[PDB]
RNA sequence: GGAUGUGUCGUCGCAUAGACAGCCAGGAGGUUGGCUUAGAAGCAGCCACCCUUCAAAGAGUGCGUAAUAGCUCACUGGUC
RNA sequence: GAUGUCGGCUCGUCGCAUCCUGGGGCUGAAGAAGGUCCCAAGGGUUGGGCUGUUCGCCCAUUAAAGCGGCACGCGAGCUG
């Protein structure tokens, strides 16, 4: 979720995906095409979406951590500087970035622990499965 | 009648119809009697 | 598609232009369709061939046969609904031609029927629609199942006999 | 894969569905590009456990073994694919995925079974014999039996290339 | 009570009486006496008290009524034989206990006249499908 | 009616 | 986000030895499957999802009741 | 080298995300009375106590006593 400790500050930018493999810790995938800013708490409504739908399991993985820390309009102003140091923290996913992929669960029985989970980012995603074999 | 932007099936009798210009929801049920418009 | 085409004795089919004109023992009658909508009579039988296939044109096929087939059943035996009154004191007359309903209002429903159309009270209870015209009979009939639909607690006024109507029952 | 042209220049093909590769060994590197839907269709299968028939333009069957494939990201599809030529009695090392069979003792149990890691790679494969599979049993595993590589048999004399005490596969507990 | 006829269709204990919980407004709504079946119906229930042998009545009008008592059931023989009062939550995880085929002998003699399995070997692999969900292991069997 | 077991019911 | 609105490419698929949709008819016996509860019988929730016959019919679609029941489906045959 | 600021009073007028009238679907809609959503701005939308107020509370009614916009409409119109 929110990282136990850094610098504290950043800025912005962006260009198609880098770390997002494919297959890996699952046969099933749910993937990112869309240049995000994934809120920390965007991810929880996610994971737990997904629990509920899995009665038992876990074999669901969430690659995509938040290391991005935001800020805030203090109210108003604009008389001072740096601001909103706790605002909220994201994760940055890239188009081909995977930030989900079950395990253990039918295709339809997964085919729907990201259903759900999807309606609750702001970006489109598509399920994956296997033939992804660069490196391990 | 239930007027939601977001219109599909409930169960194993809606037939999404498609008339002037506007998509329906026709179903034995009428709890299900969706229309986009 | 369609294509079977039973067109008995009585009738007779004049083609002549888009306008399909027919005529037969219970009255020469007339539909309109398509031109580029190829038909005519083979031998005995007939059929409505088509140009092109797909949708704008299978739609249009689908539509001819049917219609002409009722010009068929039309003229050589004629339509005619049975419809039934429903609930206490429901009832239909009869003022010359002219269904009289009876259902519950404070001032009872007087229907016409149209110059094409003739009404039939066996019983006070029960109504029938005969016709020409197989449109019309469904047409016309169709208002008075509509002077009084069946209500969803009791099913009461006008319905088409074996009218399958399930009550939501209430209190 | 009657994949024929071979140049710099992948403008005829880019557009019309057709792959682009290229083999080698250490002597004939020649360049490559074959066909979309075939490789598409083709390294499906055999994956890369399966030499198959290149018989470039002109007639020239050359045997050879998927190497490392690049696919684009954002869409699903592959770009590019790294043949390398099949040998006779060595080719170098293979990717061997891992699997599973019969009904686990840990499955109706209690929890599910999971495969720390899919494909395996091992030691000295033996061309015209390297497996384009690998089944492991399961069954006997329960709440916590971990199987590693010390483990799988072998198809008579490969030899494992991964260290021997690393978990392939491990029945995971509930919840 | 009322002029109504048709079907019903129970399952009351066997060396049991029949008190308000098993009938009372249950089957008595539909023209009939609880009294004379108190009786006639505990009265099969003798020669097989200790269970809830499952019977079906058949109505007909004014206060008339039938009953064809069934066999009782046998979880209960085998609780006894385990040394257990209740059931188990998890049928493949917690099981009961293990019994032997010549217990299931006994249960297609007298359960024969539900049992249409074709011949022996047909209703004797009828009766392990019950046994093998509940929680009771099969002894023995083919090869060995 | 109104349960399966202590003592009440249906009936019409 | 939604959708039998079209155009063009791709995938399964399943099939004149006669499918799909329509129709008539059937529909299993064990078993109110075992489990939890004031109870819950193909359908609130744990566990499985086996046997028998058969041309067949799955402890099971959904609706329904306080459980029943009742109503259809997956599997089966003839009509085209 | 001045675009007068709150409230009210007078005068309107327009938008709809409709307060009431009018039409309709579903309802857990028995009737009656309601809930909700859909269509619909023709017309209507009270009088007092307190407070500069805007609002809001309170009296007594009502079909209702809508929410906003036009330099928080309107001072070369007034009050102040
Ligand atoms: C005990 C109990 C609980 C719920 C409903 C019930 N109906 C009756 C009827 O007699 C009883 C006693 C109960
Ligand atoms: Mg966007
Ligand atoms: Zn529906």
């Amino acid at each position: 979720k929110r990282t136990k400790f850094r610098k504290q500050f950043r800025g912005r930018m962006t260009g198609d995906a880098k770390g997002g493999d494919y297959v890996a810790f699952g046969d099933y995938g749910l993937i990112a095409m869309e240049p995000a800013w994934i809120k920390s708490n965007q991810i929880e409504a996610c994971r737990i979406v997904m629990s509920r739908h899995f009665r038992r399991g876990g074999k669901i993985y969430i690659r995509i951590f938040p290391d991005k820390p935001v800020t805030k309009k203090p109210a108003e102003t604009r008389m001072g500087k740096g601001k909103g140091a706790v605002e909220y923290w994201v994760s940055v996913v890239k188009p081909g970035r995977v930030m989900f992929e079950v395990a253990g669960v039918t295709e339809e029985q997964a085919k729907e622990a990201f259903r759900l989970a999807g309606h609750k980012l702001p970006i489109q995603t598509k399920m994956v499965k296997r033939e992804v074999y660069d490196e391990a | 009648m239930k007027v939601r932007s977001s219109v599909k099936k409930m169960c194993d009798n809606c037939k999404v119809v498609r008339r002037h210009g506007r998509v329906l929801v026709i179903c034995s049920n009428v709890k299900h009697k969706q229309r986009q418009g | 598609g369609k294509q079977p085409i039973a067109v008995p004795s009585g009738v007779t089919v004049n083609a002549q232009d888009g306008v399909f004109k027919v005529k037969g023992p219970k009255g020469e009658l007339t539909v309109p369709y398509n031109t580029e909508l190829t038909v005519r009579q083979d031998g005995d039988q007939l059929l409505v061939e088509r140009p092109s296939d797909a949708q704008k044109h299978r739609a249009l096929h689908g539509l001819t046969r049917t219609l002409v087939a009722n010009a068929v059943k039309g003229v050589s035996d004629g339509y005619t609904i049975n419809l039934e009154l429903r609930g206490v004191g429901f009832r239909a007359k009869l003022t010359g031609k002219a269904l009289e309903m009876n259902i519950g209002y404070s001032h009872p429903v007087i229907i016409e029927p149209p110059a094409g159309v003739t009404f039939a009270v066996p019983e006070p209870t029960r109504i029938d629609v005969s016709g020409i015209d197989k449109q019309l009979v469904g047409q016309v009939a169709a208002n008075v199942r509509k002077v009084r639909k069946p209500d969803a607690y009791h099913g009461k006024g006008v319905r088409f006999v074996g009218e399958q109507i399930a009550l939501k029952a209430g209190k | 894969m009657e994949l024929t042209a071979k140049p710099r220049t992948p403008k005829q093909k880019l557009d019309e569905s057709m792959i682009a590769a290229v083999a080698y060994n250490k002597e004939n590197n020649v360049s490559f590009a074959l066909d979309r839907k075939a490789f598409d269709r083709a390294f499906r299968q055999q994956s890369t456990t399966g030499l198959f028939d290149i018989t470039v333009e002109g007639g020239e069957t050359f045997p050879a073994l998927v190497k490392a494939v690049q696919m684009d990201k954002r869409k699903r599809a592959p770009i590019h694919v790294d043949f390398y030529m099949v040998t006779y009695g060595e080719p170098v090392e293979v990717s061997v995925p891992v699997h599973t069979t019969g009904r686990s003792q840990g499955e109706v149990q209690g929890g599910l079974v999971d495969i720390v890691v899919h494909n395996l790679q091992i030691v000295a494969p033996g061309p015209r014999r390297i497996p384009q599979e690998l089944v492991v049993d399961v069954t006997k595993m329960n709440i916590g039996d971990h199987i590693t590589a010390g483990d799988i048999k072998l198809p008579e004399g490969c030899t494992l290339a991964a260290d021997p005490e690393l978990t392939v596969v491990s029945v995971l507990p509930p919840r | 009570m009322k002029k109504v006829a048709g079907i019903v269709k129970l399952q009351l204990p066997a060396g049991k009486a029949t008190p308000a919980p098993p009938v009372g407004p249950a089957l008595g709504q539909y023209g009939a006496n609880i009294m004379e079946f108190t009786k006639a119906f505990n009265a099969q229930t003798a020669d097989k008290g200790d269970a809830i042998i499952p019977v079906e009545i058949t109505i007909y009008a004014d206060r008339s009524f039938t009953f064809i008592t069934k066999t009782p059931p046998m979880s209960y023989l085998i609780r006894k034989a385990a040394g257990i009062g209740k059931g188990s939550s998890t049928p493949n995880k917690a099981k009961v206990g293990k019994l032997n085929w010549d217990q299931v002998l006994e249960i297609a003699k007298t359960k024969m006249p539900d049992l249409n399995a074709g011949s022996v070997e047909a209703a004797a692999n009828t009766v392990a499908g019950t046994a093998r969900s509940m929680g009771v292991t099969v002894e023995g069997g083919p090869n060995a | 009616s109104c349960t399966t077991c202590e003592c009440c019911c249906s009936c019409s």
